[PDB]
């Protein structure tokens, strides 16, 4: 077991250009899943029997 | 009888203690809505023209 | 409830389960704390960095971008902000994330939206130069993109006028 | 047209599915990808005019230039059908000859 | 004196009257006390948990 400390992520500089651009060429197609719960079980509880 | 004065001392605190754990959630409830509203916010606001 | 008494504690454990249920409620605010805040600045994936030259069309952006002098590298109006702004069984616990996180999170979403433009929110950044985006975005919001290429110099002295006075105003 | 709102990327479509106590989306986006340089102008100067594009963005590979779509990378020659004309060439910062 | 604690001891720089026994800052927490024997401004903090 090792303890360190978090990287944040990646490291890159843009090459930033008063007249210069880049354009993409191809592209892709991507699926992804977003899982949602929108109801919980029904009880119901008595008192003089609890 | 000290132990009857503890039983009051003690179902005093525990009500106490339950009265501001419930006041936590309810707060904390209110603090995540604004959370989401701020993070929807800066999505839609700051990565994209709206 | 007890403060180190056994008679407190051999009472308080015939009253059943109590306070489990009562720490089970703390731990799931504190790991939604730390949850929200992850989910509302943890928004790209790299860290970016603005270029050495700053020549962005006559925009003024020195008083946002991060300062490296400051130990803190926290730019001029966190600064403002942060300055503004001010045991018996009880315990406060430190947030997951430090404030020099996101202050770099903060710094890489200005880069990142100061120089691609939006191109960065759905994949790979690319560069643009910044007079042709506020070209877009005229564009965007119903107005040709004539009037910024006429106008371009009042409007940068404008937006300066604008963020010097809202920084004052702070 | 919300960006991120559902998948990351342009937004095409979705699918619901069901769940024991909840739904689940499949959504479909389009992300660009294979990216290459280019040299920029933000207006042409041709006979003491100034052309704009009309939608679209100026591009060249050394030589040439050329109108281009900004999501993909489609060159055409510049003509007066894709510009249009505003003004004189001597107020714009970054115009060019051509 | 008939007052029962528990924590550790430090001399405590706290500037008392002489008509004062022991001090406090809030909430009912005893915080210096003075000893009869030798008339000292001591100080109570609690000893260390988590
Ligand atoms: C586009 O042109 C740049 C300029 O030469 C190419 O070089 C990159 O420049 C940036 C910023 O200076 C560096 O962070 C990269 O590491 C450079 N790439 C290298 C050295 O391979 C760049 O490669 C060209 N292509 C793209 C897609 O940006
Ligand atoms: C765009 O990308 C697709 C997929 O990344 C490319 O199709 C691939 O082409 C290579 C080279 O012929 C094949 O080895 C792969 O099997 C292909 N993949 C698929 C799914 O067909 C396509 O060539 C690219 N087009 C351009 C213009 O870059
Ligand atoms: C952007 O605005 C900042 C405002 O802070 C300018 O920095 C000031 O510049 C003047 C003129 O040289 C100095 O007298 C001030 O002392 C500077 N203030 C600070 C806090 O450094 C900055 O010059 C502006 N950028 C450009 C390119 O003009
Ligand atoms: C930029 O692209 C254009 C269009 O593809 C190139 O022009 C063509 O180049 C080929 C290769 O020599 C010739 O066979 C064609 O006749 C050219 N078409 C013309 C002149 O209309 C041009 O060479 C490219 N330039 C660079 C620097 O890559
Ligand atoms: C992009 O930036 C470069 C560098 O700042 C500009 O090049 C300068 O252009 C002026 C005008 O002719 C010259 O006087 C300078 O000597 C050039 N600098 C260098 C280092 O060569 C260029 O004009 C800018 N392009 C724009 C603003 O469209
Ligand atoms: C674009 O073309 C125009 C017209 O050919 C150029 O304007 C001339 O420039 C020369 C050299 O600076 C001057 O001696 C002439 O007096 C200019 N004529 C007019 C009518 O203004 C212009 O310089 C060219 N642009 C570039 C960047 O070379
Ligand atoms: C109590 O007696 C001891 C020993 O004689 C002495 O050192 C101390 O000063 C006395 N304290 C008081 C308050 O008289």
């Amino acid at each position: 077991i090792i303890a360190y400390t978090m990287s944040l992520g990646a490291e890159n500089s843009v090459a930033y250009s008063n007249n210069s651009i880049a354009i993409p060429t191809n592209f892709t197609i991507s699926v992804t899943t977003e899982i949602l719960p929108v109801s919980m079980t029904k009880t119901s509880v008595d008192c003089t029997m609890y | 009888e000290a132990e009857v004065q503890i039983d009051r001392l003690i179902t005093g605190r525990l009500q106490s203690l339950q009265t501001y754990v419930t006041q936590q959630l309810i707060r904390a409830a209110e603090i995540r809505a604004s959370a989401n509203l701020a993070a929807t916010k800066m999505s839609e606001c700051v990565l994209g023209q709206s | 409830i007890c403060g180190d008494s056994t008679e407190c504690s051999n009472l308080l454990l015939q009253y059943g389960s109590f306070c489990t249920q009562l720490n089970r409620a703390l731990t799931g605010i504190a790991v939604e704390q730390d949850k929200n805040t992850q989910e509302v600045f943890a928004q790209v994936k790299q860290i970016y960095k603005t270029p050495p030259i700053k020549d962005f069309g006559g925009f003024n952006f020195s008083q946002i971008l991060p300062d490296p002098s400051k130990p803190s590298k926290r730019s001029f109006i966190e600064d403002l902000l942060f300055n503004k702004v001010t045991f018996n069984g009880l315990t406060v616990l430190p947030p997951l994330l430090t404030d020099e996180m996101i202050a770099q999170y903060t710094s890489a979403l200005l880069a990142g939206t100061i120089t691609s433009g939006w191109t960065f929110g759905a994949g790979a950044a690319l560069q643009i130069p910044f007079a042709m985006q506020m070209a877009y975005r005229f564009n965007g919001i119903g107005v040709t993109q004539n009037v910024l290429y006429e106008n371009q110099k009042l409007i940068a002295n404008q937006f300066n006028s604008a963020i010097g006075k809202i920084q004052d105003s702070l | 047209k919300r960006v991120d709102f559902c998948g990351k990327g342009y937004h095409l479509m979705s699918f619901p599915q069901s769940a024991p106590h909840g739904v689940v989306f499949l959504h479909v986006t389009y992300v660009p990808a294979h990216e290459k340089n280019f040299t920029t102008a933000p207006a042409i100067c041709h006979d003491g005019k100034a052309h704009f594009p009309r939608e679209g963005v100026f591009v060249s590979n050394g030589t040439d230039w050329f109108v281009t779509q900004r999501n993909f990378y489609e060159p055409q020659i510049i003509t007066t059908d894709n510009t249009f004309v505003s003004g004189n060439c001597d107020v714009v910062i970054g115009i060019v000859n051509n | 004196n008939g007052l029962t604690g528990t924590g550790v001891l430090t001399e405590s720089n706290k500037k008392f009257l002489p008509f004062q026994q022991f001090g406090r800052d809030i909430a009912d927490t005893t915080d210096a006390v003075r000893d009869p024997q030798t008339l000292e401004i001591l100080d109570i903090t609690p000893c260390s948990f988590g």
